[PDB]
RNA sequence: GCAGCUUGCUACCUCGAUGUCGGUUCUUUCCAUCCUGGCCGUGCAGCAGCGGCCAAGGGUGAGGUUGUUCGCCUAUUAAA
RNA sequence: CCUGGGGCGGGACGCCCUUGAAAAGAUAUCAAGGGCGCGCAAUGGUUGACUCAAGCGGGUCGGAAACUCGCUGAAGAGUGC
RNA sequence: UGGGGCCCCGAAAAUUGACGGGGCUCAAGUCGACCACCGAUACCACGGAGUACCGCAAGGUAAUCUCGUAGGAAGGCGUUG
RNA sequence: UCCGCUGGUUCCUUCCGAAACAUGUCGCAGCAUGACCUGACUUGAGAUCGUCGGUGGAGUAGAGCACUGAUUGGCGAUUCCGGGGAUCCCUCGCUCGCUUGUCAAACUCCAAACCCCCCGUCAUCCUAGAAAGUCGGAGUCCGGACUGCUGGGGUAAGCUUGUAGUCCGUAAGGGAGACAACCCAGCCCGUGGUUAAGGUCCCCAAGUGUCGACUAAGUGUUAAUACUAAAGGGCGU
RNA sequence: AUCAUUCGCGAGGAUGUAGUACGAAUGUCACUGCCAGUGUCGUAUCUUACGUUUUGAAGAACGGGCCAGGGAGUGUAUCUU
């Protein structure tokens, strides 16, 4: 099942949970990586779609994971924060006899996201810049939109 | 006094801004008419800005459209003896200035209509499709509606 | 014949201040070699450029 | 389906503001006009007698007379002219 | 993402009929190349493999079952 | 009869509410959420007197499962479905 | 290092074929501007026809009259008696 | 015989000119009624397709978490209701708040632009007859398209089903190679001129036009359109 | 048109010459013996028949080989205008 499927957004929101029936649960475990508690990092880059696309949880679990590991692999376990701002709240349906009563059944959950909105947020130090970076790309290659990277504090901390 | 002259046609216009054209009494492209400064004239000519130019126009101007193109009841040409017979102005020119001025009005030249149907312009226009701020002929010309109405002579 | 024109414009998402060094005639040549300049270099119009200066150097 | 009650797409058409819900206040229901006046119909949805359809909210109409503590108003529906009886509860003076 | 060679979706053309599957015969085209030609890498000693690139000039067969397409199997074959 | 051919399935085939529906009105689909084919001499009318849900503190095997006191409480209750 | 223009790779289809074709490289492409010209039955002018309304008539007005399927209305041509 | 189904139905000009929509229907290839077209008459002074200002309706866009529900950590407490191995000797998830991060067709403390009723105003039409009324004759209830509404549904569809405007249907002529509906334009006949769209190297009327740059790929030489290939990368320029 | 002056980086523009010479046409005077029309062919531009079913017809949708003739809103009763 491609994420080209639920990509554009052509239509209204659908995430009144109450309203619907049985929805699947996200893949996405955790939201906040990295050490939790420090907030004096000074360095802090984010990641933005620049396009109008719903993102799968299935492609937010593999741009997390990604990221985490090399953030992990290259800052150390508590060398960095990492934060993912967005909820999995639209509710993904498939029409699974043909077209008639072609109203879908709930195959999953995404997250409805405008151009220029904060996906990732990533919190170093300044020497961790371009690892955070390079994961955050490496994050980002697995989205189903266009990305750019920018920096949110210490643009004169890295140059 | 603005002037507002027509540059494309009736097919595919909505039937408000159409009513428009026609109270403004624009039925057909390159035809002129001569309003009053008012808000009400002034939003009537920003309903139809998309297909008329527009502009203050000048008494020099006026003059010359009035003179070459000004019409009677039976389709007779203005002349200056005409003016000067049902006017208590000397000459065309005169008169367009106090037109200008505000001391005098069209409506004051017995039998004249108020649609001037001016030539096509000379050497072309800018283009209907564009603006006048992105370089075509639609919208407010400002004082440079006269050069328009020159070479539409 | 050098002129100095300073400005900003409009490079996709952001705007981008310049200081370029022109050869030209005149002033409003160096304004309008800016111009052409600029919609070549970056493909903007002529409205995404704001000359905020043109002095002899 | 869809249903044709009286009572359809009402939701917020018969809603109140959030501080303005409950008994509203009583100088508007002995409010009297006269022959000719144009009046605003704007229901009042806490009174739930004399109100008019709904439809024609938010519509200006004429007092062509009264019966009883209501008034009869004539209202321009599209291209139709309407008799609408309403209590003065939920109607409002023109001002001019 | 590509193709439109599988199956779906749709109902735009054809119901005063465009003869329906498979095979056979004959011609042609594509390359995403099975062999044949030229290359590169290799965890390529040689033999022989594995992976990839170019290349459509030629070849790509004979048989048992099944109407089969497909598929299975047999013995040849550079490959079938 | 409807029907993304027909059939099978179903009834969007009568009535009522929300969304769809694009801040007047109207607006389709086998569109989404659904409901109704009833119950009640009181679960009705009127008058009087009161104020609910839920928390906090006090009160005896009356237990953090009762009842009662005080404080908060525009409603978070109740009003048959 | 960031933000931009154009181009390149990514990029494989079946008869021989499609920027309309030829062809075109400081362009005959793209981008920002500009100049002149060509080019309708549009617009202007003249003449003419019909139409609508008015007028006893003569005639007057028409920028605000002149496309048209289903279809309505009016006036005419023709055949035989 | 009958059929709601198929085919045909013969001269000219002139004036006007639709609807492919709603409700009911054993209704769904039909019909009735209404909307819309046309003709005539009556009546006799206003009407509103447009502007501007004002009195009113907003609950859509956008925004937001104040309600209803979702939703991410950090921090502080519920000495409460509860997961773990006799003084319930001590470990602690939810629950309630202060901060972070996100949301909503069927949420709204907010809140447009359009739009709608009414009043005044200008504007247009109107005694050569406004609005209104009565009557005669119908056609029509297979529609389709473009531009918006992220319209709804759908993986999508030159798919299906809405809505506003405009078109084709029923629309010439000019231009896009051709093009029902894309651009100019609505068009009585003849002549002359100037323009619109579009074009100006040849085919093909008019520029081998001007200025400043880019492109080396025959990339391109393709307004809209379903007739134009993406993510990613490039010390190509 | 040509030329003079001026502006513009440039292609070109503006002013004057010039609303002049010309110009649809309307009259008039000479000259001429053809012209209109018809058939066919050529050059230039345009047009994929007709009727019908159709949202959409040049259709690879239906109808006609051709020509002549025949070939389709009529009467009674009743109602309305």
């Amino acid at each position: 099942k491609p994420g080209s499927m639920y990509r554009n957004v052509r239509q209204r929101s659908f995430t009144r949970r109450k309203y619907m029936g049985g929805v699947p649960g996200s893949q996405v475990i955790h939201y906040d990586m990295g050490d939790k508690a420090n907030t004096s990092f000074p360095v802090k880059i984010s990641l933005i779609v620049e396009e109008k696309c719903q993102i799968r949880h299935t492609a937010l679990e593999a741009a997390r994971i990604t990221a985490n590991r090399h953030l992990v692999a290259d800052t150390g376990k508590m060398g960095f924060y990492m934060k993912l701002r967005v909820y999995p709240h639209e509710v993904i349906r498939e029409n699974k006899s043909g077209m008639r009563r072609a109203f879908g059944k709930n195959v999953g959950t995404a997250a409805r996201v405008k151009p220029m909105q904060k996906i990732f947020t990533v919190a170093v130090e300044k020497q961790n810049f371009k690892a955070a970076k390079e994961a955050l790309w490496h994050a980002g290659q697995k989205l189903p939109t266009p990305c750019r990277i920018v920096v949110d504090e210490g643009a004169e901390l890295v140059q | 006094m603005y002037a507002v002259v027509r540059l494309r046609g009736q097919v595919n216009v909505r039937y408000t801004i159409e009513d428009t054209m026609k109270m403004l009494r624009l039925h057909k492209v390159n035809h002129c008419v001569f309003v009053p400064e008012n808000p009400h004239y002034k939003g009537m000519v920003q309903k139809v800005k998309d297909y008329v130019a527009y502009g203050k126009i000048d008494a020099k101007t006026l003059a010359e459209v009035l003179e070459n193109r000004g019409r009677l009841e039976g389709d007779t040409r203005l002349t200056e003896e005409y003016i000067r017979e049902n006017t208590d102005y000397d000459s065309i020119q005169a008169f367009a200035e106090a037109v200008i001025e505000g001391k005098s009005s069209l409506k004051d030249i017995p039998k004249l209509k108020p649609v001037f149907r001016l030539h096509p312009p000379r050497k072309g226009h800018a283009g209907i499709k564009r603006t006048v701020q992105q370089g075509g002929v639609l919208g407010n010309h400002d004082e440079n509606i006269n050069v328009l109405l020159h070479k539409m002579r | 014949k050098s002129f100095i024109v300073k400005g900003k414009f409009k490079a996709g998402s952001t705007w981008e201040k310049f200081t370029k060094k022109i050869e030209s005639q005149n002033e409003k040549n160096a304004t309008d070699k800016t111009y052409s300049i600029f919609g070549s270099k970056h493909g903007v119009k002529r409205s995404q450029v704001q000359i905020e200066s043109v002095a002899e150097e | 389906t869809n249903s044709h009650g009286e009572k359809r797409c009402t939701r917020y058409k018969l809603q109140k503001t959030v501080r303005e819900r409950g008994i509203s206040p009583v100088s508007r229901a002995i409010q009297e006009f006269e022959e000719g006046q144009m009046v605003h119909i704007d229901i009042d949805p806490s009174v739930q007698k004399g109100m008019p359809n709904p439809k024609f909210q938010g519509s200006t109409g004429k007092v062509i007379g009264q019966r009883g503590r209501s008034y009869v108003l004539e209202v321009r529906s599209g291209n139709a002219m309407k008799e609408v009886f309403s209590l003065p509860q939920h109607l409002k003076p023109q001002k001019y």
